[PDB]
């Protein structure tokens, strides 16, 4: 009748969000006077793509498929925060937690590996305005916050660190520090990200939404120590909506 | 300063097992005829006929 | 002995300045661990310079 | 050095009374925290919340006092958050909750106050080394 | 606690120290001994301690 | 140029009292009648313009808002830093004994 842990474990499926059929087609009522929230939001990468970094800036770079090489371990899901009412009629989703976040890497052309932190902490996405019913016209645009990949105890194969670990390269105990610098001093990035969320299917009775989304972020730039990479993520979500 | 390569490039063999081909496309499929699967067929090729030697 | 010096200098009215600017060179010099043959390794090859370098 | 009476002499009460225990207590002492507490608090740490730990100067800055033998025997019969404002029987060995925490049932009073002069002697014998973790083994 | 580093003698006499990277930089050198300048450049120095004669 | 972030905010008020905005939960303990609850909302509420607005976290009791006045001596607020507060590292830093 209903599917358990022991159905779904091992087959792939607790990587993949929730979807609605063909008939949810429908519209959810918004009501100024109430307060909302998403109760459960999931994010279903299917294609992670890189932007190349050309020798010449003349010609343009193009973002370029990439090979997953972390396994089915890249979903965001159980994210809930407010959706509040603004005066002008537009809806704003503000991100308060869940499993928000999902390390991952994947392999451009010639195997260069890009590991990035896929996000949508804190999360703050608003809809176009006068939404008196979510449909599917409706989206969803917002920016989120990208931290370190590596948060601040994490310690560099020769143990040096931001919050812990050496800060000289003490395998080489005379050696000029000033060329080292970069990778002696850690540093912990935090940038900002863009995102889009197309909703496609509306379920009017229960208050679910699905659909598209893109997202755009900075990959892994391994606490200061190179340039991180552009990195566009698309796939597919799902939203309950309810009264708060 | 490649020497050998341009002469699997003229007969069709022009992709990477690591996903980049020398027009400089990305994600094509070579199948197993890459750069490396012909270097690996001829080191194969080589070991067969030095057995073959050395029985005759 | 760098310290017999500096301390018998300053004994003898001199200012910190002057006590550790009358230490030769050569006897600080001894007084530094990359000068200690027991700092090496085995495949460390060559000169002692070629590792901390040529001191100034 | 001796195990001496002065060693074995440790604040009975928030007051400033004194208690002196025997070596017999003592031995005692070690075989019930060993029988009952040495799982979590072995040498003096928490193994399962090493934010806090069995150090004397900790125990006094603990809400109820802890530092002596009363809030000791309190805290086995009652134990409590360390700022005094949660009572933790549930989830902490204790006369209480001996009925969930069965090596309590067989704890009398006596073997707390055992227990209790264990905890406030071996870092007066031990020093930093009680309460200090892998560090000072 | 407010670590500062001042010089007697040598390249560094009279100049006192207290931006703390800097500062950490010369205690670094301090486990050494005392602090020479050296040219690491003209011998490619790896920065690594070698033996001396006596050693080898 | 290149900073370590971290080792500059330990020559700050941070490095010498319980930064409200910055500190890990585990250092609250040092003082009477702080832990856990105290420091639970404090870590939560945060950051704080000033020490004295500690004493606007709602739901307060009377005791509790005494044991605050009490301890606002050896409290600081220096700017959130991000690498001490990203991670979680405010209720778990990785640090035990
Ligand atoms: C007593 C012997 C001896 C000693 C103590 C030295 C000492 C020194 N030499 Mg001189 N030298 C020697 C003889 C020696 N030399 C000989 C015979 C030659 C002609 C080859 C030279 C030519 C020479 C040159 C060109 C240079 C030196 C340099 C140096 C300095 C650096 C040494 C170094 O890096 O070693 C490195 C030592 C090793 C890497 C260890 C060798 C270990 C071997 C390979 C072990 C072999 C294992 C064996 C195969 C196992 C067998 C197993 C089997 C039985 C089962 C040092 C002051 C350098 C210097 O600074 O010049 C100014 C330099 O450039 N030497
Ligand atoms: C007939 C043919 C002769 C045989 C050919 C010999 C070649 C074989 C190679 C020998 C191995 C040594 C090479 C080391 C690598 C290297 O680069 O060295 C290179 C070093 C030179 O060091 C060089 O110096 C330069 C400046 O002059 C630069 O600083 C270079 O960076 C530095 O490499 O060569 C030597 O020092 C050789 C002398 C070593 C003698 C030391 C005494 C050790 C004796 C140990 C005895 C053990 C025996 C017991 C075993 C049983
Ligand atoms: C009868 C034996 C025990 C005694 C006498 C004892 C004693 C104590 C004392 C005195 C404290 C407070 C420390 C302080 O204020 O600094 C404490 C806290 C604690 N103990 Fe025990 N303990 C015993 C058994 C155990 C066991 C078996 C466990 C593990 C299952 C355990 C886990 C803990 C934890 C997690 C805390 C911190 C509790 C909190 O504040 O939330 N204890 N213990
Ligand atoms: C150093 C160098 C280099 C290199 C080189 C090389 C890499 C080479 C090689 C080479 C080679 C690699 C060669 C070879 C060879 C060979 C031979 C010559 C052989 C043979 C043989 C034989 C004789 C056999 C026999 C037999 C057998 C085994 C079996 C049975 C039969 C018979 C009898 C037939 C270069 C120039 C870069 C530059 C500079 C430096
Ligand atoms: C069809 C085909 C192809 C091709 C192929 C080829 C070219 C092949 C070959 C081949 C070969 C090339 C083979 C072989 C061989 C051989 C052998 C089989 C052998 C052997 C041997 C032996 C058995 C010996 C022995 C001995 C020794 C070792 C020593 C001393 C003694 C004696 C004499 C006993 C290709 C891929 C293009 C593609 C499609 C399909
Ligand atoms: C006969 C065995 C051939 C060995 C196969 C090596 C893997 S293939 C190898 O992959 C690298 C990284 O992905 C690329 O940089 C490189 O261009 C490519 O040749
Ligand atoms: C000696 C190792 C043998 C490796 C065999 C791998 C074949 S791989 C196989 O090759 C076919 C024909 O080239 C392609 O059509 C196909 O895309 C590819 O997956
Ligand atoms: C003797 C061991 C040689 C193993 C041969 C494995 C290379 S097989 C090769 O793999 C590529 C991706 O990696 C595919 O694009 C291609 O279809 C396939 O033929
Ligand atoms: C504590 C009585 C309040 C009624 C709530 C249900 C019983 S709560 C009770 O808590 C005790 C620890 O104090 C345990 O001994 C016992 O096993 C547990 O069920």
């Amino acid at each position: 009748q209903t599917l358990t842990y022991d159905d779904i474990v091992g087959t792939g499926l607790a990587n993949k969000c929730p979807t609605l059929d063909d008939t949810a087609r429908g519209a959810y009522p918004i009501d100024s006077s109430q307060t909302y929230r998403i109760a459960r939001l999931c994010l279903q990468p299917t294609t992670f793509l890189v932007k190349e970094e050309p020798k010449n800036k003349r010609q343009e770079a193009e973002f370029v498929p990439t090979k997953l090489v972390t396994r089915e371990t890249t979903s965001l899901d159980q994210i809930q925060g407010e959706l509040k009412v603004n005066s002008d009629g537009s809806l704003t989703f503000v991100e308060e937690d869940g499993i928000d976040f999902q390390p991952v890497t994947v392999q451009m052309a010639g195997g260069e590996r890009i590991p990035l932190l896929f996000t949508v902490k804190n999360l703050v996405a608003s809809t176009q305005p006068n939404v008196t019913s979510i449909t599917t016209s409706t989206d969803f645009k917002g920016e989120f916050n990208v931290p370190s990949y590596r948060t601040a105890n994490f310690l560099d194969p020769k143990g040096r660190g931001l919050a812990s670990g050496y800060d000289s390269a003490i395998a080489l105990p005379q050696a000029k520090e000033e060329e080292l610098a970069r990778a002696n001093v850690k540093r912990f990035s935090l940038t900002k990200g863009q995102i889009s969320l197309n909703v496609a299917k509306v379920d009017g009775r229960t208050g679910e939404i699905a659909g598209t989304f893109e997202s755009e972020q900075l990959s892994d730039d391994d606490m200061g120590a190179h340039e991180p990479h552009e990195v566009k993520i698309q796939g597919v979500f799902y939203a309950s909506i309810e009264p708060a | 300063g490649m020497f050998v390569l341009p002469f699997m490039a003229r007969l069709g063999v022009t992709g990477s097992w690591s996903g980049w081909s020398i027009t400089g496309e990305t994600g094509i499929d070579p199948g197993f005829w890459s750069f490396e699967g012909v270097a690996l067929a001829h080191i194969v090729l080589s070991g067969l006929l030095f057995l073959a030697a050395c029985w005759h | 002995e760098i310290n017999r010096r500096v301390q018998a200098s300053l004994a003898s009215g001199a200012t910190l300045e002057e006590a550790w600017s009358a230490i030769p060179e050569k006897l600080a010099f001894y007084d530094y661990i990359g000068n200690n043959p027991a700092k090496g390794g085995l495949f460390r090859t060559g000169p002692m310079n070629k590792g901390d370098g040529i001191a100034q | 050095a001796e195990l001496t009476p002065e060693v074995l002499t440790v604040p009975l009460n928030s007051e400033g009374k004194t208690i002196t225990l025997t070596e017999k207590q003592y031995l005692e002492g070690k075989r019930l925290f060993q029988y009952a507490c040495a799982s979590c608090h072995v040498g003096g740490i928490t193994k399962t919340n090493p934010s806090l730990d069995l150090r004397t100067e900790t125990l006094a800055l603990a809400t109820p006092p802890r530092d002596n033998i009363e809030g000791l025997v309190d805290y086995m019969k009652n134990p409590t958050t360390y700022d005094g404002e949660q009572e933790i029987a549930e989830v902490h060995p204790s006369l209480r909750s001996a009925d969930i925490f069965p090596k309590m049932r067989n704890l009398t009073e006596k073997d707390l106050v055992a227990i209790a002069g264990h905890i406030l002697v071996e870092p007066k014998i031990l020093g930093d080394k009680w309460g200090g973790g892998k560090v000072y083994y | 606690q407010g670590v500062t580093v001042s010089f007697y003698g040598g390249e560094l006499n009279g100049q006192t120290f207290t931006d703390p990277p800097t500062v950490k930089s010369y205690a670094r050198k301090a486990i050494f001994g005392e602090i020479f300048e050296f040219d690491t450049e003209t011998l490619n120095s790896d920065g690594i301690f070698r033996t001396s004669p006596r050693g080898w | 140029e290149l900073v370590n972030v971290v080792d500059e905010k330990l020559g700050t008020a941070y490095g010498e009292k319980i930064d409200l905005n910055n500190t890990n939960i585990a250092a609250f303990i040092q003082y009477r009648g702080l832990y856990p609850t105290l420091a639970k909302l404090i870590v939560k509420n945060a950051p704080y313009e000033s020490v004295e607005d500690v004493l606007n976290i709602p739901g307060l009791t009377e005791r509790q808002k005494q044991i605050l006045r009490e301890n606002l001596e050896h409290f600081t607020v220096t700017e959130v830093e991000t690498a001490l507060v990203e991670g979680g590292d405010r209720y778990n830093n990785g640090l035990y004994k």
